[PDB]
């Protein structure tokens, strides 16, 4: 299809364009053999933590970007669109993860494991939910608010 | 494996949680102060038992993990505070016991209450009407009246009460590893393990009475003046030999002489140094009053706050329909969600709160990265000293000038300096004193030694010789002063005013030695000056990860409170000070009595 860059301009006023192996003045004068793009939603402070060799929480356990990276990554604000007053912990994300997570892999799974010495083989001891939510509310300051 | 690593594992998986539940239930609290209606004290008192109902298994959850293989002080201290804050230790026949006899006292002292004399209409309550008249009203019979008439009213029947909750909080207290609930009080600035920087609960005391030793010698003389102004106003009573009745000192509990300053002026010729009419000249509304207070945090290195807060913040009294308290609180919910609840309209007072909760504020915002169950960096003694320095230093005439707020015209003589000198004393050595005393006697009390009899008898004991007080009537062991306070009642500390009378001093002794200002400490002013501003934000986002006599000594150099600073505060208005007092009994007569 003919992929025209100019509708993401005008679509939000983007806070954070970086772009890493294309000017991203030059992305309407190119032509590419394919194209991929990837959707989440995470919180303000992780923001950072979107970038090629940064180490971090959601780095080493949700979403790790590999060293030879072409592409670009674009971040919104999206604050009023998914704020309400009870709570948003229908978004979800890993508290903590046992192992390393390999580039561009993802890993879905609720498994109750024993973080600690003792085998836990349930509830108890250092044995934790590997998923966590969190209560967007739109009272809150930068930082802890959804960003797209 | 390793319980280090474990106790972490542990915390990281909670901690998100109990940030969330204390947001709740701070909203809810919020919620309440803004709308004072059932549902809204039904959801407050609904979050803070969740909060408190997880601290409870949170409790169990730190005892769990053994503190012998924990070396970092922010593991010890992150599982110390939970095993001990979300537990407690006497059973349900002691601890029902003890929070009904909390909860009366706190009704007693509130529903509980005198009004006129000998009048069934419309009362007061002790600050609306009582405590005002004990306060700016200058009248011997109607403060006199009043001073037994509240006790006889509030701390008659609550005597008992307060004996039987001494009894019981010391029940709960020497049941872990307590002395007394004194010892609870102490813990506060107590500091151990780190080299270079420990400390004893028991020298505390040691140190309290060391400061009232070196206040003395100014204190006296304070006493020697107001007790020749009493003479000369009121000679009917007030012996030139003896104390100072109890009801002549500006409130019904001495502790700030403001209105008492007024009779013991020391230049009727005094200039301005009100900028209240300023406020009303200079267009000054709620907004501004914090604006330009941000802009004296700005030049001294302290960034301003966010939008979002001036728009969860409440500057001003709702009233209307949906009423409030007018209490100055500065409110922080949670996750960058700081708010306010105050008032400020047209006073220079107004100014002084603003700038108050700003730094209350500023300071709170400063230690945002360090871990939510060590947020508690905000030592009381520190975080009222923070807030007290940045009003005492925005409140400098040359600030004011520079502003606008005053004129370059009027100049800081001898008179000027001498009566703000002395009007700041009142308040200062006019509570000193007083809160050693009451310090010493409720650590006392809750150490047992006072007999339950004696309650009085001790306390008055002290007064007259420490204090230099005497009751103007013959107060006995039937009622109970003490008892009759909020705090005392809501059982709160009142080290906090002792530690931050001196906090404060040190800490403007400090900015103005960082920052090579110019001048005398009564005229320290730092505004546009950022250098010791500098230190101060080290200072605020150090929080709870450092103790705070290494902070002191990082700031101020002295790991203990010093009075000096209070001495070469106040030396030029001890110049006129020495002169006007020696002519008096520099005594007083602790048999003598304001009751004839
Ligand atoms: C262990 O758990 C206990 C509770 O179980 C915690 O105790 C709380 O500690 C906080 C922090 O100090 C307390 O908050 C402070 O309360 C002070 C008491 O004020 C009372 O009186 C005024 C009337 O003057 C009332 O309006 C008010 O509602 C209180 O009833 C306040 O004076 C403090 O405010 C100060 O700072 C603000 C800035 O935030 C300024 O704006 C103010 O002017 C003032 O300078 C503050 O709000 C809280 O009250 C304590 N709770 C109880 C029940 O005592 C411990 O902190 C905790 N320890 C840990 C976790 O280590
Ligand atoms: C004692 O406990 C404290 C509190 O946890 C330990 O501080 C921790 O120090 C590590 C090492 O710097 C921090 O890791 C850092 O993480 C960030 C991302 O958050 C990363 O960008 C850095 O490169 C670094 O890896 C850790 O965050 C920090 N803890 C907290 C809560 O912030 C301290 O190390 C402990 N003492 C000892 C001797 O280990
Ligand atoms: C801090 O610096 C500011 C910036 O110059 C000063 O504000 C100006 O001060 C001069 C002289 O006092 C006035 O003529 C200007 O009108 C002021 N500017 C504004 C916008 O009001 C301020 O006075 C300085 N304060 C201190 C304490 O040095």
């Amino acid at each position: 299809c003919v992929a025209d860059y100019s509708v993401l301009y005008n679509f939000a006023p983007f806070f954070a364009f970086k772009c890493y192996g294309v000017s991203p003045t030059k992305l309407n004068d190119l032509c590419f053999t394919n194209v991929y793009a990837d959707s989440f939603v995470i919180k303000g402070n992780e923001v950072s933590q979107i970038a090629p060799g940064q180490t971090g929480n959601i780095a080493d356990y949700n979403y790790k970007l590999p060293d030879d990276f072409t592409g670009c990554v674009i971040a919104w604000n999206s604050n009023k669109l998914d704020s309400k007053h009870s709570g948003n912990y229908d978004y979800w994300y890993r508290l903590f993860r046992k192992s390393k997570l390999k580039p561009f892999e993802r890993d879905i799974s609720t498994e109750i494991y024993q973080a600690g010495n003792k085998p836990c083989k349930g509830k108890g001891p250092n044995c934790y939910f590997p998923l966590q939510s969190y209560g967007f509310r739109p009272t809150y300051g930068v930082g802890h608010q959804p960003y797209r | 494996s390793t319980i280090e690593e474990q106790a972490k594992t542990f915390l990281d998986k909670f901690n998100h949680e109990a940030e969330d539940l204390f947001y709740q239930s701070s909203l809810a609290s919020w919620n309440y102060n803004t709308n004072i209606t059932e549902e809204n004290v039904q959801n407050m008192n609904n979050a803070g038992d969740k909060w408190s109902a997880f601290l409870k298994e949170q409790s169990t959850l730190a005892q769990m993990y053994p503190l012998q293989e924990i070396q970092n002080l922010t593991v010890k201290l992150q599982l110390q505070a939970l095993q001990q804050n979300g537990s407690s230790v006497l059973s349900e026949d002691k601890s029902k016991r003890l929070n009904t006899i909390l909860n009366t006292m706190s009704t007693i002292y509130s529903t509980g209450k005198v009004c006129n004399p000998d009048n069934p209409q419309e009362c007061l309550l002790l600050e609306p009407g009582l405590n005002e008249i004990m306060a700016n009203s200058l009248d011997y019979n109607e403060r006199l009246w009043a001073w037994e008439s509240w006790r006889s009213e509030v701390g008659k029947q609550l005597r008992p009460l307060y004996e039987e909750y001494v009894v019981l909080k010391n029940e709960m207290a020497r049941a872990n590893h307590y002395e007394d609930y004194g010892d609870y009080w102490r813990g506060d600035y107590e500091v151990n393990g780190v080299d270079g920087y420990d400390y004893s609960r028991g020298q505390l005391i040691e140190d309290v009475e060391h400061t009232f030793e070196e206040i003395k010698p100014l204190y006296e003389h304070l006493h020697a003046y107001v007790r020749a102004k009493l003479m000369n106003a009121y000679p009917s009573y007030i012996s030139p030999i003896g104390c100072l009745p109890a009801h002549l000192l500006g409130d019904m509990w001495g502790r700030f002489w403001t209105n008492l300053y007024s009779l013991t002026v020391p230049f009727g010729q005094k200039p301005n140094i009100d900028v209240t009419d300023a406020m009303v000249d200079q267009a000054w509304d709620a907004q501004r009053i914090f604006k330009e207070a941000e802009k004296f945090f700005v030049s001294v290195g302290l960034p301003n706050m966010t939008q979002g807060f001036w728009e969860n913040s409440m500057l001003t009294d709702p009233g209307n329909v949906q009423k409030a308290v007018c209490h100055p609180t500065a409110w922080d919910l949670g996750k960058g969600d700081f708010r306010i609840l105050m008032c400020t309209k047209v006073t220079m007072d107004d100014f002084l709160t603003a700038h108050h909760e700003m730094g209350h504020i500023q300071y709170d915002m400063a230690y945002a990265a360090q871990p939510f169950l060590l947020r508690n960096g905000a030592n009381e003694g520190f975080h009222e000293a923070v807030g007290e320095i940045m009003s005492l230093s925005a409140a400098t005439p040359k600030h004011l000038k520079s502003i606008g707020l005053l004129s370059p015209d009027f100049q800081e003589d001898n008179e000027t300096e001498i009566n703000f000198l002395l009007k700041q004393a009142l308040t200062i050595v006019g509570t000193l004193p007083f809160t050693y005393m009451l310090e010493k006697w409720r650590w006392m009390v809750f150490k047992g030694e006072i007999p339950k009899d004696q309650w009085m008898k001790k306390w008055w004991e002290m007064k007259r010789e420490i204090v230099g007080v005497v009751e103007p009537v013959p107060h006995d062991e039937t009622y109970c002063d003490p008892a009759s306070l909020f705090h005392v009642s809501n059982d709160y500390s009142f080290i906090r005013y002792y530690t931050r009378t001196l906090y404060q001093f040190q800490f403007q002794e400090a900015l103005c030695q960082a920052a090579k200002h110019e001048g005398p400490l009564h005229k320290c002013d730092i505004s546009n000056s950022t250098e010791a501003g500098q230190k101060l934000f080290n200072m605020l986002r150090l929080g709870k990860s450092e103790p705070w006599t290494l902070a002191l000594e990082n700031v101020v150099g002295a790991k203990n409170m010093n009075v000096r600073p209070l001495l070469n505060y106040f030396e030029p208005l001890f110049t006129w000070l020495k002169d006007q007092n020696k002519n008096s009994f520099v005594g007083w007569s602790t048999d003598w009595s304001p009751y004839a």
